[PDB]
C-alpha cells in the first residue's frame, strides 16, 4: 500500500487496499478527488482550483431512481469512460479482489447518490457486466467508508434484484463474496425470504421462490439451510418450512428489516433491448 | 506545488495503454479457462 | 444408481448414492456384505454360508483406543488392501464426492466399532493419506446410517484430531465438506473453542488456539466467525471474545456438548516414525 | 442361486486392474495441476 | 445468369467477419505456442 | 475443393487446391477473377462487363523495379486491403499449406507483372510479414502456372533477398517449403554461392557468406552440404572448398544460372523506418 | 589408485534412481503430448 | 563436456558428445569400458584386474547372425539390464540426440561384433523399441568411431530391414537423423531401389515397393526424388521411371554397393510373438 488516504468533497478517508493508480499517483500517500466526477490529483492547489471549474454536480447518467433525498444514477462505461475508470480505481481502495479498473466498456455502473441543494454526493455503487456469461446482477459492491452501516449496503443490493426482477432474470453476485459482502446478502436473503414464506398462503417450491425475487436456487437453498428452514434425507436435501420457525426467526437477529427499502413505484428505468 | 491539467484527454491518455492491457489479459484468461475445461472433461 | 440396498451384519441399508463395485456387482439391485471382513457378495446363499466361514470379528489392525463397548481399529492399507478396498467400496455409497477406492496402499483407515460378545461391529470410519500434501487429517469420513445422530460422528472427527495433537501437527477434513460434515465439524469446532475460552486465564491469539486445538486457523475463524466473536476493521477481521458472547453463546443451541468424548487416557497409540 | 469363491485371491485378481486405473488417473490429475499452476502464476 | 455488384463495399461487407475469424485464430495460437513453450522448457 | 477452374484475363487455368472463397463463391466450379485488381464473379456475365468498367491497368501500389517489360509492385496490406485478400484466395489454390487469406494488414505484397500496351499483367507474387519473429523475408511465393518453368520463380526469390540486402538483415522462407518450393531454393542458393565461391580471393566463414548475400547460416550449410563442400569430424561438419568441387558443380545439373536475374541499378526502392 | 567394486550389485544400486527419473519423465512427456493434440484438433 | 576419452579393448577413442555417466564418473575426463560387457570405471588399476576377472567374450544374447568373422547378437533390455544401460552410456559419446540411458526394458538392442580367437569385439549396434507408437525399427544407431566408414553402418541398417520384412511391417528410423545418418539411409534406400528398379519385369506402385523392401513410403518417395525420378503435376508428385534414369544412376556416385551385405541364408533368427 502507497496511497492509504484520499480527500473527497469534505472527507478524509483512509484506504483498506492497494489501487493502481497510474504513473506516479500511485506512489503517493495522499491523493485529491472531485466528488463529482470522480477525477484524482496529486496536489490540493488543484483541487482547490478545480471545485470552481467542475461542471458536474451529478454522476454522468440518467436517474433512473428518486425518493426523498436517495437518487440512483445508471452510467454506461461505454459512453462514459473516463469516470467509470476514476470511479473504479477509487473502488479499489476498499476492494481486496476488484480486477477490472480500464475495460469499462462492457460494463454499466449504478451509483447511489445523497442529493441536495449542491448536488448528487457519491454514497456508493455497484457494477454490473452487460453480458455475464455466469449470470452475475452484481460485479462489484460498495458503501464508502463514511456511509457504511446505516442499510444503504443492503439498499444496493435490493436494487440489484430489483433490475434483475424488471429483466425477467435470476441473478447472483460475482463470487467470491468478502466476509461484509456475506453478512449483507444474507441479511438481505433472510428478510426476503422470511417476508414471503409468511405471508404466501400456497405451496412453494424453491424454483417459485427464484422466480418471485430473482435469488439463485443456490442461494435460496443456503440461506433456508441458515434458517434452519433444511432437513436431511439420504444425503439430499429437502424444504421443511414450519409456522414455528418463520415465527422464531422473525424474532431473532437473523431477520432484520433494512433501515432503507427501494421502493418500485419510485423506479424510473426501462429494461435494455 | 504544481497545478495539474484536469482536461478528459490527459486522462484518456495515461489509460489508453492500461485499458489494452487489461483487455490483453482477459483473452489469455478466456482462452486458459477454456483450455482446462477441455482438458479435464474427457 | 444401480445397487440401492445392502445387507451388512442385521442390517438392511438403503444407498445413498452410486458406487463402482467392479464387474456385474455394480448392476445388482442387492448386495451382501460381511460386516466383520466387509466382502461383497451378490446371493443371498453364499453369505449364509460365509457366516459360518469368516475368520475375522474385528477390523485387521491394532486396537489403539478402547473405552466401555467402543474401540477404534487402525488399519494400513498396505496391509490389508483388500479389506480397505471393500471399505471404500461400502462407503461410497454413502459419500456423494469419494474418488479413490482401490489405490488404497497411501491410507491408514481408522474404524470405529461397538464391541459386544460376538465381535466388534462396524459403526463407521474415517480415512487418512500418510502424506498429505494440502494437510488434511482426515479424507473422507462417515458414520452408517443406522448408527446416525447418536453422536459418533464427532467422535470420530474429535478422534482425528487427537491423532493430530499426538503428532504436533495441524489438520484440516478434505474440502469440500458435504452439508452434514459442516454440521457436524462447526458444531465440534464451537464446542472446542467455548471450552476453552471459557476456562482459559490469559491472552490468546488464533496462533495459540491453532496450537492448542490442531484446528487450523482458517477453520478457527470462520468458526469464531459464526460465534459472533469477530469484529472488522478497514476490511481485516480481528478477534473480538467477549465474556458476555461467550456465555450467549453456551446456552445457546450453537453449543452441545459432544454425548460421545474421546477420552485421553483410553488412547492406546503412539505416533509413526 | 450360486455358491460364490470368496477366497482373497479373487477379490485381488478383480481390483487389480481398477487399483492401475487409479493410480494412472492420479498421476495425470497431479501433473494437470502442476501445469495449470505454472501456466497461470508468471 | 444474374449482374453482380462489383463495389469494394462488398467486398469489404462479406470479408469483415472472415478478416475477424483470423484475427482471433491467430490470437489463440499465439497463446497456445507460448504456453507449450513454458510447460517444456523447465 | 469446389472450385477447380479459374478464368482470369485470357487464362483459363486449373487449380490445385482448396481455396476458402466466401459464401457461395466456394461452391461454384468456375470463378472469373479480373486480371488487374482480382476481384472474384459468380456469371460470365458480370466480368465481360467489369471489363469496361475496372479502373485498373496495375496493381494498386509503387512500381519499385522496372527492366526490360518486367515490373514489381509493391503492395501495402493496410492500403489496399481488398486487393490483398483477392490475391490471398487466388494464390490459395495453387498452395497447400496457405494459412491467411483475410487478415492482410500486416502483410506487404510484392506483385511481379509483365508489362505491355494494355497493362501490368500479374504473372506471380510473393508475401511478406512486415514484422517477422522467425525473420521470414518471404511467406508465400508463387508463379501463376501458365508462367511457370521460364524463371520467374528464382527472379522472386532473388527479389526478396535484395530487398533482406538493403534492410542489412538475413531472411529465410516460412517454413515448411513445398517441393517446387525446395527446388526452386536449392537451386538459388547454389547458384549464388557457387558464384561467390569461384570468384572470391580470400577467407571466408559462414557468417561472411551470411553478411554478402542475406542468407540465413542454416541454409547456406545444407546448400553447402547438398554440394558436397563439407566434411564431418566427430558429429561436427565443417567447411571443405577446393577448386575441383567448385569446376566439378559448375559444369553440373546443380548449376543453372537463372534465365530471369534480378539487376540492382533497376531496382527504385527505398527500406522502410 | 583405489581398487573399484564392478559387482552388477553396485552399477544396479546407482542406476535404479536414475531408471525411476527416465520412467517419470516419460509419462510426463506422453502426456504432455497427448494434451497438446487435444487443444489443437477441435 | 566432462569425459572426452575412453579406453575400450586397445582402443583409445574420442569422445564426440556429453554423456551422463553417473555420480563422480561423469565428471572423470577419461573412463576405462570393458569391451565385453561394458562397465565402467574411474581408474586403470580396476581395469587391468577386471580383463582376468570378467566371465564374458561376447554380448550377453543369442547369436542371430553369423557369416566369416561377423557375428550379431540380440539382447532384450529386460533381461540383461545392467549391460544395455552400461551400452547406452557408450552410445551416447557419440549421439548428440539420444534420449534414454536407464529405461532399457522397453528395448531390444542387437549388437554387432567382430569375432576372433579371443571373443566377440562390439564394433556398432542399434536399439528397437519393443512397441513403438510410431513403427520405428531403429531408435539409435551407431558404429564406434574406429570401426567407422568400413560399411558397418549400412550393415546395420541393412539388418534393420531384414528384421522388419520377417515380421511383416513396415518400418523408419527414429527421427530426427544426423547428417551421418540420413547419409547413410539415403545411401541405403538408394541401392535398394535401384536394385529393384533394374531388375523388375513388371507395373511398381510406391505401395509395392514399400511391401517389399519395408520401407516406408515416406522415405521411398524422397529417395525417388532424389534420384529425379519424380514428376510434378498440379502440386502432386507421381512416379516417373525411365531405364535412362535408372542406367544413369547407376553409374554416378548415387550408387554405391555397400561393401558388406546382410546375406538372409546367414539370419538365424525367429520373430517375436
Ligand atoms: C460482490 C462484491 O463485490 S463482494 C464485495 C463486498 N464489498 C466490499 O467488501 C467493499 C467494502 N465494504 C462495503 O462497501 C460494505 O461493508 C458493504 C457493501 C458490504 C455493506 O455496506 P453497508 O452500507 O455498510 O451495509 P448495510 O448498512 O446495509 O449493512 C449490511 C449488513 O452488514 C453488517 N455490517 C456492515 N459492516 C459491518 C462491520 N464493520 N462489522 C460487522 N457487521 C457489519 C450490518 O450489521 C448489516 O447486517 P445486519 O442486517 O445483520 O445488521
Ligand atoms: C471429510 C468428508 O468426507 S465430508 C463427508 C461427510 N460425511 C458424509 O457426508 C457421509 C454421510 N454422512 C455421515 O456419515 C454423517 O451424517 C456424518 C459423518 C456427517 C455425521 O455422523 P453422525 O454420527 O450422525 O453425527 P453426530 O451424531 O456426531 O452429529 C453431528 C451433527 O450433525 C447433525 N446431523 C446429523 N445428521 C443430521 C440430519 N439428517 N439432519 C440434521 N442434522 C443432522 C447433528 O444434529 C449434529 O449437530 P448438533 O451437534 O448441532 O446436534
Ligand atoms: C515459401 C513458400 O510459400 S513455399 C511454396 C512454394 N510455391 C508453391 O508451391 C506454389 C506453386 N508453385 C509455384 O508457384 C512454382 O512452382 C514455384 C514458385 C515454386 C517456382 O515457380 P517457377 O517460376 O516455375 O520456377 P522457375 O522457373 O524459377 O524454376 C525454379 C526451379 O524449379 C524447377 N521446377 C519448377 N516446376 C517444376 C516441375 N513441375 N517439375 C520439375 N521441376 C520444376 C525448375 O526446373 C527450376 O529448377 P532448376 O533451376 O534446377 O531448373
Ligand atoms: C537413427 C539414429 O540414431 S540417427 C544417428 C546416426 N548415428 C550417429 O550419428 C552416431 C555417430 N555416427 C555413426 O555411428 C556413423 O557415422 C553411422 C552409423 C551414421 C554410419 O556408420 P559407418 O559404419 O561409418 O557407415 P558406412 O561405412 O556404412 O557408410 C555409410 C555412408 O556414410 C558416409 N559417411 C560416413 N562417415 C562419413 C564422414 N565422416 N564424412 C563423409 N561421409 C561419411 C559414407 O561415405 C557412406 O556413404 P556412401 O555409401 O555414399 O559412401
Ligand atoms: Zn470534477
Ligand atoms: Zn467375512
Ligand atoms: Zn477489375
Ligand atoms: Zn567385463
Amino acid at each position: 500500500k502507497y496511497v492509504d488516504k484520499i480527500h473527497i468533497g469534505n472527507y478524509e478517508i483512509d484506504a483498506w487496499y492497494f489501487s493502481p493508480f497510474p504513473e506516479d499517483y500511485g506512489k503517493q500517500p495522499k491523493l485529491w478527488l472531485c466528488e463529482y466526477c470522480l477525477k484524482y490529483m496529486k496536489y490540493e492547489k488543484s483541487y482547490r482550483f478545480h471545485l470552481g471549474q467542475c461542471q458536474w454536480r451529478q454522476p454522468p447518467g440518467k436517474e433512473i431512481y428518486r425518493k426523498s433525498n436517495i437518487s440512483v444514477y445508471e452510467v454506461d462505461g461505454k459512453d462514459h469512460k473516463i469516470y467509470c475508470q476514476n470511479l473504479c480505481l477509487l473502488a479499489k481502495l476498499f476492494l481486496d479482489h476488484k480486477t477490472l479498473y480500464f475495460d469499462v466498456e462492457p460494463f454499466v455502473f449504478y451509483i447511489l447518490t445523497e442529493v441536495d441543494r449542491q448536488g448528487a454526493h457519491i454514497v456508493g455503487y455497484f457494477s454490473k457486466e452487460k453480458e455475464s456469461p455466469d449470470g452475475n446482477n452484481v460485479a462489484c459492491i460498495l458503501t464508502l467508508p463514511p456511509y457504511q452501516r446505516r442499510g444503504y449496503g443492503k439498499f444496493l443490493i435490493a436494487f440489484s434484484y430489483e433490475l434483475s426482477k424488471l429483466e425477467s432474470t435470476v441473478g447472483s453476485p460475482e463470487k467470491p463474496l468478502s466476509d461484509l459482502g456475506k453478512l449483507s446478502y444474507r441479511s438481505y436473503w433472510s428478510w426476503v425470504l422470511l417476508e414471503i414464506l409468511r405471508d404466501f398462503r400456497g405451496t412453494l417450491s424453491i424454483k417459485d421462490l427464484s422466480q418471485m425475487t430473482s435469488i439463485t436456487q443456490n442461494d435460496i437453498i443456503s440461506t433456508l439451510q441458515s434458517l434452519n428452514m433444511v432437513k436431511y434425507w439420504k444425503g439430499q436435501h429437502v424444504i421443511c418450512v414450519t409456522p414455528k420457525l418463520v415465527e422464531e426467526h422473525l424474532k431473532s437477529a437473523q431477520y432484520k428489516k433494512p433501515p432503507i427499502t427501494v421502493d418500485s413505484v419510485c423506479l424510473k428505468w426501462a429494461p435494455p433491448k | 506545488d504544481i497545478l495539474e491539467n484536469l482536461d478528459d484527454s490527459v486522462f484518456s491518455k495515461r489509460h489508453a495503454k492500461l485499458e489494452l492491457d487489461e483487455k490483453r489479459r482477459k483473452r489469455w484468461d478466456i482462452q486458459r479457462i477454456r483450455e482446462q475445461r477441455i482438458l479435464q472433461r474427457l
